[PDB]
């Protein structure tokens, strides 16, 4: 999804459309990168069964969900503050309950909170 | 209210013996051999694990030609055959078969492991066989036998079934047809509609339905025509304990364990499944080649063969031996070459049904006609086309097999000796 | 949590020089289950999303130039560029994939020196 | 140790047989005070679990563990029947 401007205290929901593979067989990651900063893990979701894993830091901040019929993963960020202004990436780790590498990344969505 | 047949069915003193010559069945143990381009069956599937449902046809005692007919009044009454003795003869030597699948969904051996198993790649299926659970049973009635099995139930109109979602179960009552398969250790279910995998069980039940007699339902049956006598003997134990490859359909709740790490970081499939094994087969435990005296039935129908019909269902896995026979493509070279020989599999079944029937008479009074009419109107209509054409069973014609000289037959001698007079 | 330390945080090299970047883990990434070291290296060029270079510590992803070499095991990993090219201008990150939570190293910014 | 309840058999069945509660060893000889009655049962001779897996895709003619979701289900079937005798108590 495209860049987004939201005000402090609000919430936003960004999407990631999958394509090129059997969506429901693969786990999706969400990653945060603040301006000039490194990468931070937000959490992961398994669209096939609805399972989620969250970095303790983001529990209560991020909500992951997915829509099988549209092969789309979503991430909702609530109670926004300027600390949430960052580029957010969605990424695929390959199929299974194993802990694989991140093999495909979205182009990223920039969130400005102000 | 229903009443015992002893109430309205009179017993004469005439007895007849009847028997099949010797039924024989030869075919392939796991699947039928047919023309690829065609669909005509060249060789049928014949396994010791199939049900044998015999549809016994009896000569109409009313049309029958007895030497004496003074024993009843063809004006006030009618005649029916009553089954009083049965002998299910079996003829091959005792032995155990064996079934498998070249691509059975078996990940790893979970009975005992020295290190955490690798990781499921793509297709970890193995060529595996097993000796099914032992089963001996015999059902007799004047209506076909009824079974139960789990199938895919109809979904509730709500939450759209996501692909891969677990299908809903539903116990389904069905008519047990000749050739159907018996539960082999994986329970009684429809593997075709409940296992897309097509590799969870051996080939012979792989795309079939394993049905189990619904004894409860049949005995509850008000008139008790479906079965007025039965013998069941089944045993089984766990030979091996395996894992199923595939992907978690339902995850293990994390409140049931402590997360691992490194190798134990990823949970191995806890979708276990055991390999059955019907132990040793023995003479002492045989159910067949013994006569069954159907004198007192637990149901209200005491062995009366309404419609001049009679059903004998059988399952005997104590003679499931499959024989491999291979022909050489060339009779030259004195050096073995796998390729010079075509290997095949064949299984033979041998039966011999024998019965003792007792003639009976029914005075068609008002009450009797009302009752019999309610029970099964066709009875009266037929008295002075096949309603089960949809189903298939081993048809057995005994219209030309009745004999008044029990003396001349083994089941006959046994009967006389048993009943004294 | 497993903490990953990358060094150096920034490196300026001229074309043709060998580039060496180190990555630390707080816990061993070696899983005896399949004897692999669950380490991945990613390349993020200016304005782009991270691209996978190396996984299982030393396995190169298809399409990645052979000048990129991952190595190491346990707690000490290295990404080497045998002969750096101008197009290798990028931030480089390491991430463990051994147990959760996934954490990223701080990154190494590779700049190119020239005349 | 790892347990193992050996082979299961018909001949050893406890159920599908009627129990005639005529003489109780206790003082209450089958009286259902409170018009209540408790029937506790445990039968592991029909513990077969059946695995049913659905395909995520019905296309590819090549097996892929990722294409099938494996599950486990178990079914139990009961049918309780009783014969009750009316009793009277002069208070």
């Amino acid at each position: 999804s495209g860049a987004e401007l939201a005000r402090p205290g609000a919430s936003v929901k960004l999407s990631c459309k999958a394509s090129g593979y059997t969506f429901t067989s693969y786990w999706m990651q969400w990653v945060k990168q603040r301006p000039g900063q490194g990468l931070e893990w937000i959490g992961a979701i398994y669209p096939g069964d609805g399972y989620t894993r969250y970095t303790q830091k983001f529990k209560g901040m991020a909500t992951l969900t997915a829509d099988k019929s549209s092969s789309t993963a979503y991430m909702q960020l609530t109670s926004l503050a300027s600390e949430d202004s960052a580029v957010y990436y969605c990424a695929r780790t390959y199929a299974g309950y194993y802990v694989g590498y991140f093999d495909y990344w979205g182009q990223g969505t920039t969130l400005t909170v102000s | 209210a229903v009443v015992s047949t002893d109430e309205y069915v009179a017993r004469t003193n005439i007895y007849y013996h009847a028997g099949t010559s010797r039924l024989l069945a030869v075919g392939h143990p796991y699947f039928p051999i047919k023309k690829p381009n065609n669909n005509k069956i060249l060789v049928p599937k014949v396994s010791g694990l199939q049900y044998r449902v015999f549809r016994i046809h009896l000569p109409d005692p009313n049309k029958f030609g007895f030497p004496d007919t003074s024993f009843y009044n063809p004006d006030t009454q009618r005649l029916v055959w009553a089954c009083v003795g049965v002998e299910v003869g079996r003829g091959q030597p005792l032995g155990v078969g064996i079934s498998g699948h070249p691509l059975l969904n078996k990940l790893d051996d979970t009975e005992n492991a020295s290190a955490y198993a690798a990781n499921a790649g793509v297709d970890n299926r193995e060529c595996i066989s097993m000796d099914y659970k032992q089963t001996q049973l015999c059902l007799i009635g004047c209506k076909p036998p009824i079974g139960e099995h789990w199938g895919k139930g109809s979904p509730c109109t709500q939450v759209a079934v996501q692909p891969g979602d677990c299908p809903p179960l539903e116990l389904i009552n069905t008519v047990i047809q000749d050739g159907d398969m018996v539960d082999t250790g994986f329970g009684a279910m429809d593997f075709t509609t409940l296992q897309a995998n097509k590799s969870e069980v051996p080939l012979d039940i792989c795309t079939s339905i394993c049905k189990y007699p619904d004894y409860i339902k049949m005995v509850s049956e008000p008139y008790g025509d479906s079965l007025f006598f039965y013998l069941r003997r089944e045993q089984m134990f766990v030979r091996h304990l395996f894992n199923r490859a595939g992907t978690v359909g339902e995850n293990v709740p994390d409140d049931l364990y402590i997360k691992g790490s490194g190798s134990t970081a990823n949970l191995a499939s806890s979708n276990y499944f055991p390999t059955p094994s019907g132990s040793m087969v023995t003479s002492d435990a045989q159910i067949f080649n013994k006569p069954y005296w159907l004198q007192r039935a637990q149901g209200h129908n005491n062995g009366i063969c309404w419609g001049n019909q009679l059903f004998v269902t059988v399952v005997d896995t104590t003679r499931s031996t499959n024989m491999s026979l291979c022909a050489a493509i060339s009779t030259s070279e004195t050096t073995y070459k796998n390729t010079n020989f075509k290997e095949y599999l064949r299984h033979g079944e041998e039966y011999d049904l024998q019965f003792i029937f007792q003639l009976c008479k029914i005075t068609l009074t008002a009450d009797v006609m009302t009752y019999i009419h309610s029970m099964n109107s066709t009875i009266l209509e037929d008295w002075n086309e096949d309603p089960l054409k949809k189903y298939t069973f081993w048809e057995v014609n005994l219209k030309e097999k009745f004999s008044a000289d029990l003396d001349q037959f083994p089941l006959g001698r046994k009967f006389l000796l048993q009943l004294g007079l | 949590d497993i903490v990953m330390t990358q060094s150096p945080s920034s490196l300026a090299m001229s074309a043709g020089q060998k580039v060496t970047m180190s990555c630390k883990s707080s816990q061993s990434l070696f899983d005896s289950r399949n004897q692999k070291n669950y380490l991945a290296w990613y390349q993020q060029k200016p304005g782009q999303s991270p691209t996978l270079l190396v996984y299982f510590a030393s396995t190169r992803e298809s399409g990645v130039p052979d000048r990129f070499i991952g190595s190491g095991s346990g707690t000490d990993f290295t990404l080497t560029i045998s002969s750096v090219q101008a197009e290798d201008l990028a931030d480089y990150f390491c991430q463990q994939h051994y147990s959760t939570p996934y954490t990223f190293g701080g990154g190494t910014k590779l700049e190119i020196k020239r005349a």
